[PDB]
Order: C-alpha cells, then structure tokens, then sequence
C-alpha cells in the first residue's frame, strides 16, 4: 500500500523492497584545477580526484601528485561547478553540516631545497562549501623553506547526505 | 618483426583474389606461411612448407593456390572462381620451422591481412566532413577508409545502406577546453589514395 | 575434419572473477601424453594474437592471468584475474590433423554501469553543396550496450533514412558509445523544423537529449 | 498492517515509506571541560565541541585551542554526563563496540617552549566509555619540552548505534 | 505483501520493519601473518587484528606491534583467504570499489637505532584487493636508518558492501 | 568594547614598587597573552602566556614578576627595585593564542599605558586658570603634580581647533598648556567648560571660560 | 642580543611622495622562507598601532598605501600615497628571538610651509587672587616649528620664571603650534604695565606682536 | 501618486542562497538613464539602515552580500551570502517624485532547525506583597516559530522577532492571579508541544 | 560624533497636537536637510515633510496643513509638529537627514535616520510600571510605549533576550528573561533597570 523514498526501493519484479545499490558506493571523478590560495602566493594545478558516495558520506581520494611551493599555511579551493563525470551534479557535493572542521586527515610531503627532499605531513580539513566550491584547509604542519612539493597519495571524506 | 599484405579489396563475383605478403621480421625460407580467412566462422585454407610444398584444405583443394619467393620474402596466394558463399579478410601467417614437438600447425604473427569483398561495383570517394559544436566520412566503395584520429579517439564501424559504407568519429573535452587544441582528421582510401585533412572554423 | 565447439558462445563477466571457457572436440587431439590445443586473442579490426599453444603453454609476452588446462577430448580455460584490456573474442584451434578448424568464438564483456553521454550536430556546410544535409548525433561512454535512438523530424515519423552504428566494447574505458547519422535531400531537408534526438536508457527512465 | 522502527519511518501524509532525515545528519554541541589525564600531570581546559551524527557514527570536531603542557603520552577524558545541547541524552554517546582502538586519527599540535613553536603530531585513539565518560588515548607523537601547546582543528570518529 | 532485503528485515514478532542491528556493528577478528613486501626486504608477523563492519564501511584495527626493520616504502598484505573469526568469510572484505587509495591514514612509529628510539609517522593507504589479499601500501613518511619498529595503535577502513 | 585599561600609581619614589595593573574587557584572557613593554626617551620586558605561564626580558630578572588573573580578567604587573634609568610610559600590550604561524612575537592591541615617573618628591595639585582674550581661549595649568593632566573641553565634546600643549618642567613642577579656536558666535551663545582631573593628586577641576 | 638599527632618524618628505625607511638587524630575522618583523606608528601621545604583521602583509584597518618589502638582514618599507594622517614617528620591531627588540625610531616631518598666527591673553582674576600672575600667549598653525617668544615687562624683557610648549607636527594641520608662559608674583607684577610677546619667523623678517596693556 | 509594492510579502530563505526581493512601481521611477531606487535594512526595534541607493550602488559600510537590479519599472533585490545578521525586514523606496514613497516590505527569515528549551519561574516575593501572584515560563531559543503552550489550573504569551545571531525564535508566558484566589490553587503547570518532538519539554513548580 | 535625539510627548490624547523636536550633534545643520518619516502599522514608512537647508519646507501632498515644520541652525534644532493625532497616527515618527550637494546623488533618500519616537494615541492616562540558571524581568502596566531595560548597565550584550510588548486592559506587559552559566551567577550580582520616559524610575530587586 505505500511508497518509498530513497534510498528505499520497491523491487516490483520480485515484490521486495530494498536498499538501492548505489546508495552504498556511487564512484565518480572530478577533473580541475585544483586551487591553492594564500595571501602571498597563489597557483592553480591541474588534477583528477576520484569520488566514492557511500552511504552519507562524500569521500575525495588525491592521487600522487607535484605542485608548486606552498606557504605553511593554506586553503585549497576545488570548484565542482564544473568538472563531474557523467551522472554527478554539483550540488551532490554539498555537505549536510555548516560545522568546521567536518574533518580533518594529514597528507604525506616532501618539500624540495635546493636538491633535498625533506618529508613532512600537512593537515587538512574540510571547512567550507559555497556554491560548489569546496575549501580545504590547510592549517600546518612540518615546513621548511622548499621550491616545489611533493604529494602522496591521500584521502579526505565529510559527511554529505544530498541524492 | 613485422609482415606486410597488399591487394585488392574488391573482387567480382567469379573473379580471381591474389594477395602476396612481405615479411619484414623473419627470413621466408626458414619459416611457413599460412593462409586463413575470416568469415561472417574461421576458415583455414592452405600452408606452405619451408622448401616449396603445399598442402590445401580438404574441401577447398582446387580453387586455392600458394607461391613464394625466397630472395624478396615474399608469398604470393590466389583463389579461382570465387562465389557469394566467400567473402572474407584473408591474412597470412608464419610459423618457425623447427624440429621441436610444438604443434607445427598454429600461427606466431599475422602481418597484414586485405578484406575481400565479392559485389562487383566502382570506387566511390567519401567526402569527409568535419562537424563542430567529430570528423565522419559516408557512401565509399569499397570498404574500408583508413581514417586516423588526432585515449578519446573513437571510432564507429560502417553501416552499408544501398552500397555506401558511412564511418564516424569523435573526441570528447570539456566545454572550457574546446577552443584550446585543433585536431585533423585524415581519410586515405586504398582504391583512391586521397586524404583531405581540412577542418571547418 | 575433427571440428570442435566451444560453451558457452557468450560469457558476460565481472572484473577479477574467474571466467572459464571450454571448448569441446570430435576427436582426441592427444598424441602420447601431448594435446595439440592453441587460443588465439582477436582484437576489435585486428587479427588474433596467440595466447596458448598446446596444453597450458603461455606464448611470450602473454600475461600470467591467462590460463589453460584440459585433456585431449575437452579443452577448458579459468582466468581469476580479468582487468580491463582483455575484453575482445577468443578463438580455440586444434593442431592434431592435417586441416585445423577453429572453434566457435566467444565473446567476452566486462560489466560496469554508468549513465550516457549525448552529443548532437548540426548538418555540415560542404554536404549542403554536394546537395544532401545530413545530422549526426553521438552517444559516448553508455552502459549497458542497448540504447534506442528515435528521430523525429517535424511530427513526421519515417522509418526510412535511418542509421546507427554500435562500436565493440571499450578496451580501457570498457564502456559502449554508439553513432546514429540520417540523410535527407536538401529540397526536402529545409521542409522540416524540429529537430530532436531522444536517448531512452537502462540507467535512468528519462532521456537525455539534445537538439538543433 | 506492519510498523517500523527508526531510521525507517511511515509518512502518513504521503502515505510512504523513508528513512529519518535525522539519521544521515543530527548536529550538536558539548560544553565542558576537556579532562587530561597522567600520573604526574593532570588538568582541566574549558571547550566546547561540535557533535555530528552521521548513519551510526559519532563524529567529535575539535576547533582550534591552546592548552596547557601534556606529557609524551596521556588520557583525554570527556564527560558526556552534562554539557550535551538540547534533544542529546549522555547514552547517545555510547560506542556499539569495545574494541580498542575504535578509531585513530593525527591532530596538529605546536609545542611552546622558550619563545619557540615546534611543530609536532600527536596521535588520539578512541579507547574507552565508561558511564558517559569517553577516554581518547594520546599513544604518543613527536615530542619537545615545551610550556604550552596550540591544538589545530581535528576531528575524530567511532561507531555509535544508540540513536 | 511485499519480502525485505538485508539490512532490511521483517521481525515478524512484532510485525515491524526495521534495519538489522548487525548492519550497524557487527565485529570479528583476522589472526594472520601480516607481510610487509619490498623488493630488498620481506617478512612475516604474526598479528591479530579486529574488524567491525559499520553500515558500508569495512574497519580494520591495529593493537600495538612490534616488527623488524622497514624501508622508507613498502606494502603491507593481509592474506583474507583465511584466518577470519567465525561468521566471517573471506568475500567479506572486498571493498565496493577499486579507486587507488581507497582510503589514507597515518600511524605513529618508533625507529630503534642504536639503543635510541626516533618518533616518527608513517602513511598507509588502502590500495587493493586481490582475491583475498589487502594491500596496505606505506607511500613513505618521515625516515631514519633502524633496526627495529615500534607501531603505535591505528586503525583504516575502506567501502565494503559484501554481508 | 574590545579595550583593555590598566590601573597604577604614577609617580613611584626610587627602591620603591611600581604596580600596574591591566584589565581586559573585549577578550577572553585564556585565549590572549598580555605583554609588557616600556617606552623610554619601546623595551619588551615580559608576557604572560594563556595559561599562566610568564617569560620575562632576559636583562630584567628577579627584578619585575607578572601574573594574572583570568577570572577577573586582570594582569599584574610589579617591580621590586627602582632606579633613575627606569622612566618610562609603560603599556600592556596583547597577542592573540592560536595554532597558526603568524610569526607569534607580536602586539595586536595596545592599552593606554601607565606614566611612570621615578621621584620621590610628593605630588602637587595643578591650578587651572582660564585665559580670555573667530575667538580663541586658551587654559594654562601651571604648578602640576608629577602624573599628567587630561585636558577636557565641554567633557569632550569639541575636538576641533583644540591645541594641547605637553608639559613643562618648571622648578619641580609642571606648566601645562591649551588653546581652542571657536566661531565668535558660538563662544557668547553656548558654555565652555574646561576640566583637568589629575590621577595622582585626587583633583578634578572644572573651570568655565565664564 | 639581536639589537636593530633604523635608517634615518628624521625624514623630512612631502605628500605622496615615498619616504622609506630601512631597518637592519644584527642577525637575520627570516627563517625558513618567513620573515618575523612588525612595524607600528605611534602617534603623538597615543601607543603605538601595528600596521604591518610578518613581512608586506597589513593588519585589519590599515591604510593600503602602507607597504614593506624586505630579507631577513634588513628590511625596508616604501610608502608612496602619504596623506596628512600619517605624520607619527614609526618603530621596527622583531618576533624571531625570545626577547623581541623595537628598532630605533625613525621619525616622519610632513613638509608645509604657511605664515604664523600670533594671539595673545590677559592672566586670570582667579589666578590673580591665588598672589601669582602668570599670562599665556599660543602662537597657533605655524611653520617651521622655529619661534621664538619675548616677554616684557614695562618695556623690560624678563627670562626668569617663563615656560614654552611646542605640539607635535600637527596630523590635519600639519603646522606646529607654540604655548609661551611667564609668571610673575602680585607685588612686582603690578609694578610693571606694558607686556608683549614677539614672534620673529622664516615666513617673514616682521615679528607678528600682538600686546595688551592694563 | 507613484506607489510601489514589494514581492512578497515574507521571504522564507535558506542560508547560502541567493534571496531576490522584487518591487514594482506604478510609474517609471528611472529617469534619463539613472534608476531612482533606494533599499533599507530594518533592525528589530531599530530605525532603517539604507543599503543600496540609485541602481547599483552601495551604501558606505554595507557589505557586498547585498546586490540590486532593476529599471524603473521594476527592481531586484539581491543577497547570494546570506548569514544570520540579515534578519531583517527590508523595504524599497523611490527618489523620482515629490513625495517620496516606501514599499510594503518583505520579511526575511533565515533558516535554522532545533529542539526548544522549557524553563519556569515562580512567582515574586514582593510580588506576594502587593497583593498579585503571576507565574512566568519563558521558552528561549525553538525552531519553527510556532509553538503553543497551554497552562492549566488570564493567560498572555508572546513572541520575540526571529534572533539575530541564533536566528532561533524566542517566547515569553506570563498570567496574573490575586492573592485571594492565587493560594486557591495548589497546581501549576507549563507545556510547551512543539514539532521537532511531539513530546511536551515542561518545567512545572 | 553624529546624533539625531527626539524629544516629545509619548502619547497624545484624541485630536491633540504631536511636537517634537530633533537635535543633530556633528552635522552641520546648513549642509543638510532634516526630513520626517512615519512608520504606521499597515499603512507602511509614510513620508510627510523636509525642511531643505535654508528653511525651504515641502510636505506630504495628503498632509498639508495638518502638518508644519521648522527649525533653527544656530542651535541646531529642527520643530515637528501636527495639528489634529487620530488613531489613525499611532506611529513611529523619524527625523532623517541627508546631504546637499550639487551632486546629482538622487537626492531624495535619507542616509542617517534619527531614533525615532513611539507615538500612541490613547486617552487613557499614563500608568505607572511595576552548568546555567535564568532569572526573568518583567514590568507591568506602563502606558504609553516603551519601557528602556539596561542590564548590569549594559554589561554583557550576548546572551540578552528581550520579549515584545503585550497589551492588557488598561496595562502593557513586558517580559524579559536571561541565561547565565550556573557557575557565573554566585559571582557577581545582577540587577535589572528599566527605564520609562514617562515615569523616571529604576528598580533592582
């Protein structure tokens, strides 16, 4: 006799409601520029980050990758205004909660001086959702003086509840 | 170690097919070249043993002949009276000569391979034409047009409507990114040896 | 004149499942503890690359994920690890007579499912002086293989004049596109007003669409 | 004829049935003292956290605070007993397992000593509840003698299936 | 009269629909070889690591270990093949996607080199499933020459959908 | 008001205390560290961290000691030894406590400072004389206790053409003088009142040009 | 320790015209790519305002035109607007070492040039009854800040007993002002009967005297 | 004359959406190329503060959330960053005619959602001495502004405009019993239903 | 520093004259012109008279002699006053005042308002009015409108919650409640002062 709302699904071929499959792991990916800001130092990258929904949560996965010089602290700005693969929306990126930090991870670095390789670790938090551009804040870490950063591969997920 | 086939796509019903094959990566004369046609099945036809000797398939014996030479590395197959029942992609194969246990009949490397298509009709030119917001060519005989693109190549086969083959092609960027790169398309026929490469806007 | 056939013609499998194929002869191809069995690799457009030759024998440069096993009467293949680049047809090939026939080919097609992707474009400006206008609209990246394209031009529907090209599946992106071009003569073509291309598909009930 | 039991809930103005709004995002805030706990030291700091339910996990954020000096390792205990906002009871805190550690995560610190900040990592881990009293272990990090520490924003979560 | 599909039940007691408490938590145990694989280096140790699976997620955690030497990089297998508490089959750690990494998280070390014990972190990220066998790679982090490790408590977990 | 003020005795006589003491009314004093720093014809002498915590000059030790209250919002400052050399304008000086770099060793907001005179002579009440000649009038203190005198016309209600000269030492005392400009209608039609408190004296004058 | 020096001590430059001013340290600020100075001004009897944080960067209020760029040995700012707002004195300041160390100060002259304005004022009745007379003349929106005031009494000039006050450049303004004072005892304060102040300036060779006799 | 009214009347908006407040004019307000408009914030309790004059212009101090358009004929108002301080009620006036008129106004709620919080007071000692018991139960800080409370043995409720920083409404109960009947009762209740929970939070003494 | 003070009778009885006058402090009364808005519930701002600098006055087309305006510059002043207050007038009168320049600034707009005065026409005579923890503040029967609370004298302004006025026979209700931290109360006392402009009294209990 009634209906269901998403993620709840009646299953008319064999009578049986049921979860929906992608409610539980929907991939995707955005490609970008990805957007570092800082008061005295600005530069766009261009890079791919893959996108997994499960259940409520968005979880953004950072492939290797090689930017420029960075100050110790700072923000960076995705704009998925633009850029989804097919069957994402903009605004299925938007968080379900206004609170900072939704979450915060650290991302592996080596900062490159004058031909050394120094390691060190940034932490990151997801902070701000406006009109489809995510910030990330970058609020420090290990620094030193370098020219250019390497970045391992790393993972950040907040929570997100939108279709 | 490559090997190459040249000859005509198109053969009359009741014609004769020769295709002759240059080898580029092994000597002839120490290896076996094999001759299989591809069927809208699989169907194997004849061999040539090191040496000069040829042996046909059963039932295909008296339309099939195979010859070499040894000092260009090159093979030479023709078919006599040939009917609707075949029209196939014909290829040559080798296989080393050697005394070891291994199954003598199955094939290392296929080098090139000509389509043989049995309707009789002339050679029509497809003009390319290059939509933008693709490159696609239609009507040519005989099939196929060789057509080279620029991942995000994509090329569709051809769609025979009263004996004219049509052939598309796309690349796919992102709204921002279109008016970066330029991308041509060539189309070379083997019948006509022409290829524009010319692009609108 | 042993002739062999395979089971089954078609095996539509998941990425790193094991899929089997077996393939059935007339005659023992053994000969004193050696089976005369080859499998061959054939690419969308290009001929059969060797996989396996006798029994379990890996021809160079074949990955490890493909293998072979079987006796002289039947001949079966289990592959676990299947990724992306194996998604072409198989061949199997007996070398024990005189005249080889091969097998029956099966066709194998690796499962994913994500929306379409819809692409229409106006009619060319160099056709329109060889005196025929025709539109193509392009489908890229949709999954599964079926999709319907219906034309309609002007709230008259003609079935003639229509065709739709289907590319084999994707190697890397292992995802289906599919081309659908129409002709009309140029006295008729300007007769007509809408035009629409309609893209009704298994991942989602409504049609993604794009007109001119 | 059959009932549900939440999250699934029947929309008798629609006659359909959802699941809970709420159980994909429920905020709220806990005011108190952070309790730090170790043999030889041992203090209290006035915070105020943000609580995010998501599905059936608790997230805990952390904003940005200065405290006073921690040893190499240490207990932090957070008193749920009061302090919760409105609509949250102290047993909706309670883990759905004892496992130890439920959850890990890294928190950016600066450790002052003699007018010089050192940047260093401290790792937490959920470890115990006992009786709306959460324990969040700090296994250790690198370390400095130092007078004060400056905590980054972190956030930090465990399974929670209470409400 | 329509059937339900896990996590959705019918307790037929009450005649009510609702989710199945063990898809909020349901716990369990690998006892194993953990083998840590680098072209110049391997070994085997043994551990003892509990799982919890919450909602879509799969959550593996650390207790505490001590291990032989490791280089700056490395991967990490858990061979699932067998090893799971009961209840548990070897199908229920495949994640629900294949994106590399499927999730990152740091884990605090302790290098012995010489009678001395150095802190440092160490990233890992999920990266692949292979028929029963995880792959934990260690990217890297911060390095000195050891003879012995000290791993702190940590816990990873990636998208799981399997029962 | 995010203003911060500290109360202490002006003038101290030498080997004698000199206490001030700040008070907070904007910020959070677990979230700031209050500094100390002396003007002298600026010295960083010492800061209390949030928390407690107190870090002093390294050439002023064992002779100043700070400390605060958070509960009320105060930070006490008190020197134990005087000299001829330590005369200065002493301000109370905050930074902000957080995670970020921002290079920490920095003043954001400044309170008004305390005038600290080393002399043991004891203070004298000023005279406020009121001269009378746009109109200008000007009003002259002369014979001024060792603290300062704020100088208020119409309790602050005109700022402009208002000139306030600084002191004049004269035979220990101070000569203290100011001047304001007004439209010859305005000065007849409305009152000026001219006042001068005096923190060290106990005396607040309210003179009128009259 | 880590001891700064300003460059120069006085700066004489006119409107909107870049005046700049160097500060050396005895050891190198900037470590690792950042560079930890703080620059304030300081205006006349109000406590210094910070108006650049770390290096080039300007604090919340602060006027655009105030800029600085520099390494970690010296650094200089260079400001090239300059309105009347900014006349105060500025201090360089370190946040490297422990202790941190203000530079010397460097101060900043607003060039002006206008003709004096001379006004002159009788003592008080209630100062009169206090026994001492004491008379004030403010010699207002002058430059340069040079004057020189005269007292007389009964056509003879007394030093003793007189007090001068000179204001800080003035801000809007920018013309100094002048405070001269003289006191006098009742019983030989009426002794005398003429009293003037002379103010002899740059502007023009004539002193500007007013006087008053009663 | 020249009126204007405002569309609509109250504005319900979420936070981080672009609001647009639209006026219409009976005449041209917009005059050889210059539009004659004028927006104004309305604290609560407090005079209009002006926000935008002319057509596009900004008045000093006005942060750049605040946008408008329109010709004479017709205006929009604007606002993409929409945080709590914009509470207010805002009107749209015109500067052509002699007689300057200003609009009806629309209301601008921003959205939130949270529990209520029940707190009860007795009534006053010297109170008691004059000779009137009244009892008070005052409500803070409940999302959606509707809720009615009930108290059972002259009862006054009110409501104070949407909070500014919490933007959570706010209620105030208060009812008045002389002395000789107030002592001849010996119950009293406070009840507060509300949506978020169909359950009463109440303080009772 | 600017200020707009008004100073007037708060109510008015039946067919009286309503006079006030407004004060400007730092605006020079010769650079700008003084006008007069009334905020009238359901009949919306209604713009009645400006005096332009140099005492040109132009009114409310629907307002003429019921309406007059003047002022004095030397003492910066500017005189309100109608002849005939309906209950139709019950409102909140504005002085606002804006610039005069040769600018073409669309000049008829107010950028300063004053704070206004609340005007209510009743014959009735003027009444006199009588981990965290709240204490509420109420005054009863004041009439006319409003009643000025300053709390600790306007210590802390967070956690401050006023509620509107509610009007009973023959009386006005006001209440108004705060929440404190438990631990914060013990410490310092509280007291509450309520202001009315027609009874000077403040009481702390």
């Amino acid at each position: 006799l009634p209906t269901y709302r998403y993620p709840l699904e009646l299953d008319t071929a064999n009578n049986r409601v049921q979860v929906a499959d992608r409610f539980g792991m929907r991939t995707g990916t955005w490609t970008g520029q990805l957007q570092y800001q800082h008061p005295q130092l600005s530069w766009r990258a261009n890079v791919t980050l893959n996108l997994m929904k499960v259940d409520d949560w968005l979880v953004l996965s950072f492939s290797q990758m090689t930017t420029n010089s960075i100050m110790a602290d700072g923000k960076f700005v995705i704009n998925f205004v633009s850029g989804l693969s097919s069957g994402w929306q903009t605004g299925d990126t938007e968080p379900s909660s206004t609170i900072d930090p939704l979450s915060t991870t650290f991302a592996a670095v080596q900062f490159l001086n004058n031909g050394q390789r120094i390691d060190a670790f940034r932490i990151m938090g997801v902070s701000e959702w406006t009109d489809g551009e995510l910030e990330i804040k970058n609020y420090g870490g290990t620094y030193t003086g370098h020219t250019q950063v390497y970045w391992a591969p790393w993972t950040i997920m907040y929570p997100c509840n939108v279709r | 170690v490559q090997l190459k086939q040249s000859g005509p796509g198109l053969v009359q019903p009741s014609q004769s097919l020769s295709i002759t094959c240059t080898v580029s990566g092994f000597s002839l004369t120490n290896y076996a070249i094999h001759w299989v046609r591809q069927s809208p099945g699989l169907e194997w036809l004849g061999v040539i043993w090191s040496g000069g000797s040829t042996d046909y398939n059963a039932a295909f014996i008296s339309r099939l002949s195979i010859s070499k030479d040894n000092f260009k590395s090159q093979v030479f197959f023709k078919m006599n009276s040939l009917q609707s029942n075949d029209t196939a992609i014909y290829y040559c194969a080798r296989k080393e000569e050697l005394y070891g246990y291994d199954g003598y009949l199955f094939f290392d490397v296929w080098g090139a391979g000509t389509t043989v298509t049995v309707s009789s009709a002339k050679t029509t030119a497809p003009s390319v034409y290059p939509l933008v917001p693709g490159c696609l060519v239609k009507g040519y005989f005989p099939e196929p047009v060789t057509l080279t693109w620029n991942s995000g190549v994509h090329t569709f086969p051809a769609l025979l409507q009263s004996g004219l083959y049509t052939l598309s092609s796309s690349v796919t960027v992102t709204s921002n990114t279109w008016p970066s790169q330029t991308i041509t398309c060539n189309v070379a026929h083997p019948a006509s040896s022409t290829k524009v490469d010319k692009k609108i806007e | 004149d042993i002739v062999l056939t395979q089971s089954p013609a078609s095996l539509a499998v998941s990425l790193g499942q094991r899929a089997t194929i077996s393939c059935r002869a007339s005659k023992s191809v053994s000969t004193s503890g050696y089976s005369y069995m080859q499998w061959y690799q054939q690419k969308p457009g290009q001929p059969p690359k060797l996989l396996i030759y006798l029994a379990s024998n890996l021809e160079s440069g074949v990955p490890v994920r493909f293998s072979g096993s079987g006796s002289g009467t039947d001949f079966t293949l289990n592959i676990h690890p299947v990724e992306e680049e194996d998604a072409a047809i198989y061949y199997c090939q007996h070398s024990r007579e005189l005249p080889p026939t091969f097998g029956a080919g099966t066709k194998l097609e690796l499962k994913a499912d994500a929306a379409p992707t819809v692409s229409i474009f106006p009619p060319s400006s160099e056709q329109l002086t060889s005196g025929g206008a025709s539109v193509v609209c392009f489908l890229n990246n949709f999954y599964p293989k079926d999709i319907n394209v219906k034309w309609k031009i002007d709230g008259s529907e003609r079935q003639n004049g229509v065709l739709n090209s289907w590319t084999d599946q994707d190697s890397k992106d292992s995802t289906y596109s599919m081309s659908s071009t129409l002709t009309l003569t140029k006295d008729e073509y300007e007769r007509h007003n809408s035009y629409t291309c309609e893209a009704t598909h298994k991942t989602s009930t409504s049609p993604i669409v794009k007109s001119f």
